């Protein structure tokens, strides 16, 4: 088992679209959210038939994204209150390290609050490897904005260092917020290439609100 | 025996001290009170509804005296009240035997509101369920002050604390200016108060008090009367 | 969810004195041996960086002339009780005019062991080995997180302390010689830890009837270690 | 019961202390000394009974020293002579009240050179020449006979000089050794220790 | 279990857990068996050890010259209470000059040990205390538990496998209050090797005896002086 | 009675610990002050939040504080648990003067009071305060000082810094416009009118809705001094007609 | 008086406060610090400036005599009070036996102090580490480290803060005899070290070196300038 933490935007989901990118196997992918169900023991069969799709195709690559949301919001349409959210957790308990012949199906989570979910699932021979994301580094930020501002007609006005320390902990998701941004303020005034003042009211819009 | 020694008011993940939040309900639920400053004195009036034809109305009251010249009433729960009253009139006595002098009715807020801020962070204590309304004349000027379970205190030319509050701010701004005079000021403090009451407003049925430069009084149920007629 | 501090088990015991015996199993191994002709005790180190120095940290320490010490578990508390076994060896000389008894410096200890809670907060959680040569000639103690001590003959504490054990009850016998029982530790020690034993990852303190207490340095020590 | 002088200049601060420290009717040590520093520009020079005059002035010290280490920088001689008023004053109506009589001495980049006077009641007093002991009641004479305001530095040692002639002369007392300090921008300043051959 | 935390909650049953896991500890340590004559009062006591060169640890205390305890339980509070128990003797032999009487003794310690038992973040004291000793009036046994109840009794047993010596003491105890200090003390080592396993009974360095006599100061024999009293003992029959 | 212990001292499992970013959380909401130096001078621009029609307007000031009889405060949060913090360092320079016969530093007024402050946060089972505060005032070892106060217990001198809601928006226009040494006692003013017309969503800039004091050396003086509202809108509409001339030419 | 025990043991044999509080110092900045036979150079990095801030109340190196200087990762607000009780007691060592305070005494008392704080009642443990450096009586530079649990120990080179396993892998790959040769040599290493971690380069760092009877003397951004020019010149040459 893999799991994947750190704090939110760092590059999680990112992550998961390189693999699926490059392998052979099928790739299989549920949210944590909808894993929980309105009525009396509809979740806990939601699981256990998630599991046969997995292992009756091939060797396969079960993807649980936001794992965490299953503990945290407490919703109105769930009639079992969090006593329905445990013998949900209970199966999928049982799914990663039952006694059943279990066959070539590789398990991928991730998260962004790790402390809150259950201990008894993270334990080794469920999962094995625990993967830690940082916030990004000033010398990896700059390689960051190399790829989002890849393909674009940049003007020569700007200096992409004034922009790196801009917000101390600004994650790898901010640099695409604004280098999406500042394409739609040319586009306002239907020019080719952006400039440096573009930039100027972009973190303004983005980040200061 | 001891006590408890730690707070049991926490922040809230958001930022928000709960306990406090819950204790201004508590005020709004109470019954409803206005005071209004003019020019020359500040007039109390609250509203006051024993809840059977067997209690003796003529036995507590709400306008409580501090001093000569400093009168105060609330709008929360009862025995409350009547703890920070005893603590009010103390504070008074301390400030008069250093100074010789009758306390300003600024300074004395600033001590009050300290009690009530310091019994929110202590060990073991739930805060208090009242605001006040704080009215005097020192040095010719009167003064309306209004302060809260929070701890905080403010400077009200005309303000409600009760149930239907927003609806009396709104009433006592169409209604209020600079220029009134003390009879004034009661009669639009019984039109406020008539807002909220029942169908018949008696002379036993509220209880107003006023400052002058002769000093804080509270009026007796006769001219009580003569206001309440010839009202609305 | 939360227990007190001061809860027996439904099994009787306690909770947070049965967790602490737990605490001096990740300790350094340490082995002490009584023999008639005096007492020998020695520890490893556990350097951990090349870039350590490694004289600066301790286990063997003096309480008075006549008395040594041994430390396993944790050390920032041990500390603790050193310094109560110090002053309490000074107030009895100046009382009495006397040297405490070895076995009379450990009850003082083990009084103070089991007296948190509440009022006046944790047991504290080291194992100490008591080396001296008291009137009765060499003696050997051994003390607990519970407060529990008792005299030993060959007592082997630390991480490997129930492997050393065994390995101890098979050669040691009342008649050793002093000479022969020094040997007879590093031979086990050089099993049970995990770097190779030079002079610089031990240290030992023999005390004799003769002679006070006298700690080894790493000029006197490597003789043994060559001549193993 | 013993002496020391305070001559105090335009740009400097020039005192004076005997060196013995006395007994019933012998001297135990005839090299003695009365001068407890605390800063670079600061001095302290104390005068009383037997236990007071160590354990106080070392008591001052260590809250001076502390100051400047919490800080960065020193106290000024203003500030660090009225720190002094109010420990013998807290200390007066107590079980245990110090009795020393003394006159502290300090320079400032600001205000320049400062004299300040005590006593075992902790009364402030800025003077310009001060002293203490049986000998100020007979070198106060000499010395306001001879002050001004704008005296060198050479000539008021030649006037603590003759400050200290006159008290071998008329003065029942032994005192034949004298060290002296100078205090000015750059410091505590070693002088000579004058004195006179008793051979 | 939430009624199982804390000394001052009642169970619904009404029965305080806590006092009764501390029943748990004395239930732990070796047993001892304390017995009286008309004039003697004896206990006898059954150490145990760690390792086979480790010693073994003692149980028979000195209090005073006419009190003898045994223990039973963690033996650091042991030590808390006899500590007690030497101080609330001399100081009565202080002021009244007289020796303290052993049942206002016991006594003391039923208050003593009764105070942490209702207060909060307070645990009982777990410990199997054994008295012997002397009035005016002779010989007295008494026992003690964590519940600070004490008991007045003639022969009792406390420890690991205690229940089988108490039987071997009801079927015999008709002989008690006759015979002298030689076969009453082989009558209580008769009951130390029923609560045995079968193979190891008595070899010299468990085993201890304390007597107070009515000529006879409080004497504590160890582990040589046994022997005289040792011998004579028949085989254990099976 | 140790199953109603909320334990507010206690570390977190992650390292850090929950009371205090709780109480920093509080202290974005809630209010507006900043300060700004570099010469002779200094100020405190806050921003006024009750703006109700129905107050008296008197105290002399709203969220400034004097402090010494040469320094001053701004303070943030929550305004009861800052009527404590500000009659404590009160006497705080006063038993300083009256031990010393000399007015406080301006530095070691700031690390008295946040020793108080770190206390709460370390044992006692005890809430800590959620107030954050300005300082401004004048000593003779530096002259014009400007330190930043935090819950934790942390201190800071700086040159230009807000505590407001949209305070970090405000720091990044601090450090886009700046002089170090240059920004006389009216260009500062012209710039504090020009940050919280940014920071304050209630446009046009309502004179009552902020105020400013300001700090001047006079001889032996030190004039604190709160500038009424007859001189505020005539410094907002200067930012008004320079304004609409820069957008104009540009 | 709030009675509670905060710091109690784990079922296996743990301190979780206290284990907790040092992953705290796991995210402060990096201090760095190495001795010289005649030099200490010890110097913290990730100043982390906005440029508009006084640069003295910033700092994070002070002293307690005028041998002893002192750095520390962790939180600051924990870090200023410890330093102001070892200042009172460093004054009164010297109110007692006559002699400056040696650095292995004043380490001695912080580390007594943290052990005892993990240890009483409503107290959690400090989260801070600390580099105790100073040259001694009879000129013998050492240095020393203080854990959260409050246990002393002594190096010949060290590193604490976020990034702090990668730095100490970086030195004993790198402490030679010959690099602590000149006085500007060992400099040499510090800031090897510290740009081998968060950047730094040049505008984020501070050095601080003391020979053995000067005081502290920080050296300005200009000769950082200077040795991190010819500390990259020669790794520019050679590579
Ligand atoms: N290190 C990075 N390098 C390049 N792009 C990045 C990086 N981190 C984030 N991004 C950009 O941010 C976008 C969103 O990132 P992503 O959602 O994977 O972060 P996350 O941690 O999974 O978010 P969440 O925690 O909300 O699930 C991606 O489309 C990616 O383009
Ligand atoms: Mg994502």
């Amino acid at each position: 088992g893999v799991i994947l933490y750190g704090p939110p935007g760092t590059g999680k989901t990112l992550l998961a679209k390189a693999v699926a990118n490059q392998t052979s196997a099928t790739f299989l992918r549920v949210v944590g959210s909808e894993l929980i169900q309105k009525y009396l023991g509809d979740g806990p069969k939601l699981v256990r038939e998630l599991f046969r799709v997995a292992e009756e195709h091939a060797p396969s690559i079960v993807f649980i994204d936001e794992i965490d949301a299953i503990g945290t919001k407490r919703y109105d349409s769930n009639s079992g209150g969090e006593r329905e959210i445990q013998r949900t957790m209970l199966e999928l308990l049982n799914q990663l390290d039952g006694f059943d012949s279990r066959g070539d199906v590789k398990v991928i989570m991730a998260t962004n609050r790790i402390e809150t979910l259950d201990p008894a699932l993270i334990r080794p021979g469920r999962i094995d490897r625990k993967i830690e994301f940082p916030l990004p580094d000033e010398k990896t930020k700059k390689r960051i904005f190399q790829i989002h501002t890849s393909r674009m007609t940049l003007a020569d006005d700007v200096t992409l260092d004034d922009l790196i320390m801009a917000k101390d902990d600004l994650s790898g998701a901010d640099i695409k917020a604004i280098c999406t941004e500042a394409g739609l303020m040319a586009l306002r005034e239907r020019r080719m290439k952006v400039t440096n003042e573009d930039f100027k009211k972009s973190k303004e819009n983005v980040l200061y609100k | 025996e001891r006590g408890y020694s730690f707070s049991l008011t926490t922040f809230s993940p958001s930022g928000k001290l709960v306990q406090i939040e819950y204790a201004l309900a508590a005020v709004a639920g109470g019954a409803p009170s206005v005071g209004i400053k003019a020019a020359n004195g500040v007039v109390l009036a609250t509203e006051k509804k024993q809840k059977s034809i067997l209690y003796d109305e003529r036995s507590v009251h709400k306008v409580e005296p501090i001093t000569k010249h400093i009168g105060l009433v609330y709008s929360g729960m009862g025995p409350d009240y009547r703890v920070l009253v005893h603590r009010a009139r103390k504070l008074a006595q301390q400030y008069y035997l250093v100074y010789q002098e009758p306390i300003p009715t600024a300074q004395l807020v600033q001590r009050v509101a300290s009690v009530m801020q310091e019994y929110t962070q202590s060990g073991g204590v739930r805060p208090f369920g009242v605001s006040l309304l704080i009215c005097g004349w020192n040095e010719g000027r009167p003064y309306l002050f209004q302060s809260d379970p929070s701890g905080a205190y403010f400077a009200w030319k005309a303000t409600a604390m009760g149930k239907n509050y927003v609806n009396g701010k709104t009433f006592l701004e169409k209604r209020y200016n600079e220029d009134l005079e003390l009879e004034d000021a009661i009669h639009t403090a019984i039109l406020t108060l008539k807002e909220s009451f029942e169908g018949q407003m008696t002379e036993d049925n509220i209880e107003v008090g006023i400052c002058n430069e002769a000093g804080f009084r509270r009026l007796t149920p006769t001219e009580v009367k003569d206001y309440l007629a010839a009202i609305a | 969810y939360d227990r007190g501090v001061n809860t027996f088990s439904p099994e009787g015991r306690l909770f947070q004195v049965e967790y602490a015996i737990e605490a001096i199993k990740l300790g350094s191994t340490a082995i002490g041996i009584q023999t008639s002709e005096g007492v020998c005790l020695a520890v490893e180190k556990r350097i951990t960086s090349p870039l350590m120095e490694p004289s600066s940290i301790e286990k063997i320490v003096e309480i008075d002339a006549h008395i040594g010490c041994a430390m396993s578990g944790l050390i920032a508390d041990a500390k603790t009780l050193i310094d109560k076994a110090r002053v309490e060896t000074q107030n009895h000389w100046f009382t009495y005019n006397e040297t405490m008894t070895v076995e009379s410096v450990t009850q003082a200890v083990s009084n103070l062991a089991l007296q948190f809670g509440e009022e006046d907060s944790r047991p504290f959680g080291v194992a100490l080995l008591f080396g001296g040569v008291d009137e009765k000639g060499p003696q050997l103690f051994h003390m607990d997180p519970s407060g529990t001590f008792v005299q030993c003959d060959a007592r082997a504490i630390g991480s490997a302390s129930e492997g050393a054990q065994s390995s101890l009850q098979e050669v040691y016998h009342k008649s050793m010689t002093l000479k022969e029982a020094i040997k007879s530790s590093l031979i086990i020690l050089k099993q049970v830890m995990e770097e190779k034993l030079n002079a610089t990852n031990i240290e030992l303190a023999t005390v004799q009837p003769g002679q006070n207490f006298h700690m080894f340095t790493k000029e006197e020590l490597e003789e043994v270690i060559k001549d193993i | 019961m013993e002496y020391l002088i305070g001559i105090q200049g335009p740009d400097y601060v020039l005192v004076a202390s005997d060196r013995v420290a006395a007994s019933n009717i012998v001297q135990m040590k005839d090299d003695h000394d009365k001068m407890f520093k605390m800063s670079e520009k600061i001095l302290l020079l104390c005068v009383g009974e037997a236990g007071d005059t160590v354990q106080f002035a070392e008591y001052i010290q260590k809250n001076v020293q502390l100051y400047k280490m919490r800080n960065g920088y020193e106290l000024s001689p203003t500030a660090a002579a009225n720190f002094t008023r109010r420990n013998l004053a807290d200390c007066l109506r107590s079980r245990t009240p110090y009795h020393v009589n003394l006159l502290l001495a300090g320079y400032d980049e600001h205000e320049g050179p400062a004299l300040y006077y005590m006593d075992y009641l902790a009364a402030l007093a800025k003077a310009p020449f001060a002293a203490h002991g049986y000998g100020a009641f007979l070198t106060l004479s000499i010395l306001d006979r001879y002050y001004t305001p704008t005296i060198s530095r050479e000539r008021a040692v030649e006037l603590l000089r003759k400050c200290l002639e006159e008290l071998q002369k008329r003065f029942i007392l032994n005192l034949p050794t004298f060290s002296v300090r100078i205090i000015d921008k750059n410091g505590i300043h070693d002088l000579d220790n004058i004195s006179f051959p008793k051979q | 279990n939430q009624y199982d935390n804390d000394v001052t909650v009642w169970s619904p049953q009404g029965r305080i857990h806590q006092i009764e896991y501390a029943m748990e500890a004395v239930k732990q340590g070796s047993a001892t068996v304390g017995l009286k004559s008309k004039t003697h009062a004896v206990l006898v006591a059954l150490k145990r050890a760690q390792s086979e060169l480790a010693a073994h640890q003692k149980k028979i205390l000195h209090v005073d010259n006419h009190i003898g305890i045994s223990i039973a339980g963690l033996t650091a509070d042991a030590r808390l209470l006899c500590n007690f128990m030497r101080q609330e003797c001399l100081d009565s032999r202080f002021v009244f000059d007289r020796p303290l009487p052993v049942s206002r003794l016991v006594s003391l310690i039923g208050s003593k040990t009764q105070i942490p038992t209702q207060r909060y973040g307070r645990r009982p004291y777990g410990v199997g205390l054994l008295i012997a000793g002397y009035d005016d009036m002779g010989p007295h046994i008494f026992q003690t538990c964590p519940s600070a109840n004490y008991f007045d009794c003639r022969a009792m047993s406390i420890g690991a496998r205690s229940q089988s010596a108490r039987t071997y003491l009801e079927r015999h105890m008709s002989e008690f209050m006759e015979c002298n200090l030689n076969e009453l003390v082989k009558h209580g080592l008769r009951a130390l090797r029923e609560t045995l396993p079968a193979e190891q009974d008595l070899t010299t360095k468990n085993v201890s005896i304390g007597i107070v006599g009515k000529d006879l100061e409080f004497t504590i024999y160890d582990d040589d002086d046994v022997s005289p009293f040792l011998e004579g003992l028949e085989e254990r029959p099976q | 009675s140790r199953r109603y212990d909320s334990r507010t001292t206690i570390f977190s499992p992650e390292g850090r610990l929950y009371q205090v970013e709780y109480a920093m959380e509080a202290i974005g909401h809630a209010g507006t002050c900043l300060g700004i130096l570099a010469n002779d001078g200094v100020l405190l621009a806050a921003e006024r939040r009750n703006i109700h029609k129905l107050l008296d307007e008197v105290f002399f000031s709203e969220k400034i504080y004097k402090l010494n009889e040469d320094m001053a405060c701004s303070v943030a949060g929550i305004t009861s648990d800052a009527n404590v913090l500000t009659n404590e360092l009160r006497l705080i320079a006063q038993r300083y003067l009256l031990q010393y016969q000399e007015p406080i530093p301006c530095e070691q007024l700031v690390t008295a009071l946040c020793d108080i402050k770190q206390a709460y946060t370390q044992f006692g089972g005890k809430r800590p305060f959620g107030v954050s505060l300005l300082y401004i005032g004048w000593d003779k070892h530096y002259g014009f000082q400007l330190y930043q106060s935090d819950p934790s217990g942390n201190y800071g001198g700086w040159k230009a810094t807000c505590i407001g809601n949209n305070s970090a928006a405000a720091v990044s226009m601090l450090k886009q416009d700046y002089k170090e040494g240059e920004m006389t006692l009216k260009s500062a003013l012209a710039l504090a009118i020009k940050v919280l017309n940014k920071t304050m969503d209630v446009s046009k800039l309502s004179a009552e809705k902020v105020e400013i004091a300001t700090l001047t050396r006079e001889n032996g003086k030190t004039v604190i001094r709160v500038l009424k509202q007859k001189e505020v809108e005539q410094l907002i509409k200067k930012h008004e007609e320079e304004e609409a001339k820069a957008e104009r030419e540009k | 008086s709030y009675d509670r025990a905060i710091t109690v043991f784990s079922p296996d044999g743990h301190l979780f406060q206290v284990e907790y509080a040092q992953e705290a110092v796991k995210k402060g900045s990096t201090a760095v610090g190495v001795r010289g036979r005649d030099i200490v150079v010890l110097g913290v990095e990730k100043k982390s400036v906005a440029k508009l801030q006084d640069e003295r109340t910033v700092r994070k190196i002070c002293a307690l005599d005028d041998n002893v200087c002192m750095a520390f990762a962790g939180l600051t607000a924990d870090a200023r009070i410890v330093i102001n009780r070892a200042r009172v007691e460093c004054q009164s060592h010297r109110l007692t036996v006559e002699d400056p305070v040696t650095v292995e005494y004043i380490t001695r008392y912080i580390a007594s102090l943290k052990q005892r704080y993990t240890q009483s009642n409503g107290r959690r443990p400090f989260g801070i580490s600390a580099l105790i450096v100073g040259f001694d009586f009879d000129g013998t530079p050492r240095l020393y480290q203080t854990d959260p649990s409050g246990t002393y120990h002594a190096w010949k080179a060290n590193a604490i803060g976020r990034g702090a396993k990668s730095v100490r892998e970086f030195l004993e790959k790198n402490y030679t005899d010959e690099a602590i040769e000149t006085d500007d040599l060992t400099i040499k290493l510090v800031i090897k070290a510290l740009l081998e971690v968060v950047q730094s380069g040049g505008k984020n760092i501070e050095l601080a070196v003391m020979r053995r009877d000067q005081s502290l003397k920080i050296l300005n951004p200009e000769e950082i300038e200077k040795y991190v020019a010819e500390i990259e010149k020669e790794k520019e040459e050679n590579e």
